């Protein structure tokens, strides 16, 4: 935003915001992965006891 | 008459607007019914982040909470040297194509307004950074 | 539709678009940074002259 | 720095044409500034010509040198310059530019910027 | 075509009162599914094939 004008600006942003948007969901989707299987070890546990 | 003047009772109210948030309910006929503010209380900020009239009991997560800033600092180097374009631009010769000669401006104050004074310099754009911002820049040569 | 009409020098015309700043578009002409329709300046030497 | 720089004395035939000229370093006239010029003979004192605004170009000058000087800006090199004609023994004196510093806002109510003249004679 | 509106679909009288100020209909998904005709001004209605 300091060394171009607003007409070129907003094609180099969007291209900021996706690349950032992606990484992000990314991460939720792996930790709905984890989440579960460690409910599948904590439905083995509470049979156990 | 013309001075002086006779009237019934009346009264009237001022108020004055503001940027505001607002969450509008339009019914089955189209028109607004109620409307929710979005930062008065805690609790209509909660029921305009749930897009809701109605929140069941419970913990909701809202807004974040930061803190503004007070004043503006800037630093610059105090040179003021009115870097020598003239002398690039105004001169009464330059050399062959193959032959290019390279000069090199250092320790100075540039200013690209007296570039974008002359008409005949149409042909002005630029790749890196764009022509109308080049006074909020510093360069290192 | 409306149209604003005006005779400026032909060096000043390039200060007419949007986000331009200088002498003309502070003191006597300034366009909004959102802007929808256009502009068309005409070299017309033989009238005002 | 920023100051007022001015050009070198000079003899001048009487019934001839001379022409002055100070420039400045450092510094521009924008479209506010405006400057005056002064004259010192030797052992006498200071009598004002006229002083002329950049930005409007408005003149002024002195009732007895109505047509003997004429004063012109130039916002190119933010200079200032006299043309004078037909010198008399009286001339021989040392010429002064005095501008205050302005930048497109405000500035004082006084000249404080000066230079060190050009003395002029004539033989 | 209704003013350079383009689109596709049956089109059928409907009920909705427009208020004076008022031309055109939006829905959940901001696409026009309600008009009023220039020339005779009773309100259609649209739906896709």
């Amino acid at each position: 935003f300091s060394r171009l004008d607003k007409v070129e600006a907003e094609v180099q942003i969007d291209r900021l915001i996706t690349g950032r948007l992606q990484s992000l969901q990314t991460y939720v989707t792996q930790q709905l992965i984890r989440a579960a299987e460690i409910r599948a070890s904590a439905n083995l546990a509470a049979t156990k006891m | 008459s013309s001075s002086g003047w006779t009237a019934g009772a009346a009264a009237y109210y001022v108020g004055y607007l503001q940027p505001r948030t607002f969450l509008l309910k339009y019914n089955e006929n189209g028109t607004i019914t109620d409307a929710v503010d979005c930062a008065l209380d805690p609790l209509s900020e909660t029921k305009c982040t749930l897009k809701s009239f109605t929140v069941e009991k419970g913990i909701y997560q809202t807004s974040n909470f930061r803190v503004q800033p007070t004043e503006s600092i800037v630093r610059f180097p105090n040179i003021t040297n009115l870097c020598p374009f003239d002398e690039v631009f105004n001169a009464t010769r330059f050399a062959s194509v193959y032959a290019w000669n390279r000069k090199r401006i250092s320790n100075c104050v540039a200013d690209y307004s007296v570039l974008y004074n002359l008409a005949p310099f149409f042909t002005f754009k630029c790749y890196g950074v764009s022509p109308t911002k080049l006074n909020d820049l510093c360069f290192t040569n | 539709v409306y149209a604003d009409s005006f005779v400026i020098r032909g060096d000043e015309v390039r200060q007419i678009a949007p986000g331009q700043t200088g002498n003309i578009a502070d003191y006597n002409y300034k366009l909004p940074d959102d802007f929808t329709g256009c502009v068309i300046a005409w070299n017309s030497n033989k009238l005002d002259s | 720095q920023m100051q007022l720089v001015q050009s070198g004395p000079e003899v001048k035939k009487p019934g001839t044409s001379v022409k002055v000229s100070c420039k400045a370093s450092g510094f521009t006239f924008t479209d506010v500034s405006s400057l005056q010029w002064v004259r010192q003979a030797r052992g006498q004192r200071l009598e004002w010509i006229g002083w002329t605004v950049v930005g409007t170009g408005n003149t002024n000058y002195a009732p007895r040198f109505q047509e003997r000087v004429t004063i012109t800006t130039d916002k190119s090199t933010s200079t200032a310059y006299m043309e004078l004609s037909s010198l008399r023994s009286e001339d021989t004196a040392v010429y002064y530019c005095a501008a205050p510093f302005c930048s497109e806002t405000s500035c004082s109510d006084g000249f404080d910027l000066w230079g060190q003249g050009t003395k002029v004679t004539v033989s | 075509n209704f003013n350079g509106l383009k689109g596709t679909g049956v089109l059928t009288e409907s009920n909705k009162k427009f208020l004076p100020f008022q031309q055109f209909g939006r829905d959940i998904a901001d696409t026009t599914d309600a008009v009023r005709d220039p020339q005779t001004l009773e309100i259609l209605d649209i739906t896709p094939c």
